[PDB]
């Protein structure tokens, strides 16, 4: 679900 | 009292390996998304790392493939394994709790930040520092004088922090020598001069050296 | 790779009156949540950055009624209404949308009366001479503004690329600077000599100041 650093890269 | 305090870091040479350590208070740092900040010396604040509590883990282009987090749901704890070492590492390390979970919607900042380590690369071996009095003779100053050492930072307090109001200690002046030097200074009554200890301590971490001089008259 | 553009990089302001910050972002801090993740961070001299606000416009618990923020899609603006002393250090805004990104910061000073220093000299520590090198030191304490000449004289006659200064932050109690200058002989040279002085110029000194001694 984390596809990042950030709010951003979130599913 | 909630709060992260780290450790760790120090001088440490180029290609060199090194692991910053920040253990948390009042909290687990297993329940939260962790951050690693940190900032080169006059320059700004730089992200380097973060790990969320869903598993994962991310890393700035300048550093990624040599930093690691890694947390200890038994000591509370977060880490920055640090890989082969460039000078542009050379910075303060802050860890910092990211107080929010994009599981749900909630966001609340970077919550609580550390005192934050420091790490110097370098090739160079490290020195402690020599002490020496700054001695006075209204109100009157006295203070210590921190020459020759290397590299920063260097702590220094007077009456093991009891004495704080009227404290200046001096950014490190860099010397011909390539070693750092500072002094701290502090402003009293003339009168407590003949009836009062002042004594300042300085601790130099990466030297090993911890000094504690007698200021007197 | 959103990038964070801070304005100015300095502003002085006396206690009492508002200041004013400005971010300004390379994107939409604008997420589809329907919220602004842009943060505001305040960074005393020598400290971890501490929180100010977060979601572009929601003060932290325990920050003061002071602090405010606003601003949405790119362009956001901190406000302190009634600058303190003790507001003094440097701003950063940071957005956790696209990586973690920080603006340049912005320094902010406190603007005070004139305030004059006053000076201390410190002959070298028998101790360092017994180690070959002396270092004369000078004290200007508390003073206001922070420019300050510092000129050493040795048997009255000045010296050059032979000092070295130093001076601290702006104070957050009563806002003022104070300064460090070191005189750096080898012990040799030190005892070529009898009356070392330190004479300081300073806006807050009618005229100018020395403080001397005797070997």
């Amino acid at each position: 679900i984390h596809i990042g650093p950030g709010r951003a890269f979130y599913t | 009292e909630v709060q992260l305090v780290g450790s760790g870091g120090g001088l440490i040479q180029p290609g060199g390996s090194l692991r910053l350590s920040c253990a948390a208070s009042d909290f687990s740092v297993s329940e939260y998304y962790m951050t690693w900040v940190r900032q080169a010396p006059g320059k700004g604040l730089e992200w380097v790392a973060v790990l969320y509590k869903d598993g994962s883990q991310f890393y700035a282009p300048s550093v990624k493939g040599r930093f690691i987090v890694s947390r200890d749901n038994s000591k509370n704890s977060l880490y920055l394994q640090m890989n082969n070492l460039r000078g542009e590492d050379t910075a303060v390390y802050f860890c910092a709790r990211e107080n929010a979970d994009y599981g749900s919607d909630y966001y609340f900042g970077m919550d609580v930040w550390g005192q934050g380590t420091a790490v110097a690369v370098s090739s160079a071996s490290t020195k402690g520092p020599s002490v020496f009095p700054l001695a006075p003779s209204g109100t009157a100053a006295l203070g210590c004088l921190v020459k020759d050492y290397f590299p920063e930072p260097v702590t220094v307090s007077w009456n093991s922090g009891a004495l704080t109001s009227s404290v200046h200690t001096f950014p490190a002046v860099l010397q011909s020598s390539g070693l750092y030097s500072l002094s701290s200074v502090v402003t009293v009554p003339s009168s407590s001069l003949g009836t009062q200890t002042y004594i300042c301590n300085v601790n130099h971490k990466p030297s090993n050296t911890k000094v504690d001089k007698k200021a007197e008259p | 790779d959103i990038v964070m553009n801070q304005s100015p990089p300095s502003l002085a302001v006396t206690p009492g009156e508002p200041a004013s910050i400005s971010c300004r972002a390379s994107q939409s801090l604008l997420y589809s949540d329907g919220h602004n993740y842009l943060d505001w961070y305040l960074q005393k001299p020598g400290q971890a950055p501490q929180l100010l606000i977060y979601l572009g416009s929601t003060r932290a618990s325990g920050v003061p009624d002071r602090f405010s923020g606003s601003g949405s899609g790119t362009d956001f603006t901190l406000k302190i209404s009634r600058v303190e002393a003790e507001d003094v250090g440097v701003y950063y805004c940071m957005q956790p949308l696209q990586s973690y990104t920080f603006g340049q910061g912005t320094k902010l000073e406190i603007k005070r009366t004139v305030a004059a220093p006053s000076v201390f000299i410190f002959p070298p520590s028998d101790e360092q001479l017994k180690s070959g090198t002396a270092s004369v030191v000078c004290l200007l304490n508390n003073f206001y503004p922070r420019e300050a000449k510092v000129q050493w004289k040795v048997d009255n006659a000045l010296q050059s690329g032979n000092s070295q200064e130093s001076v601290t932050e702006q104070d957050s109690k009563d806002s003022t600077y104070s300064l460090s200058s070191t005189l750096t002989l080898s012990k040799a040279d030190y005892e070529k000599h009898k009356v070392y002085a330190c004479e300081v110029t300073h806006q807050g000194l009618s005229s100018p100041v020395t403080k001397s001694f005797n070997r």
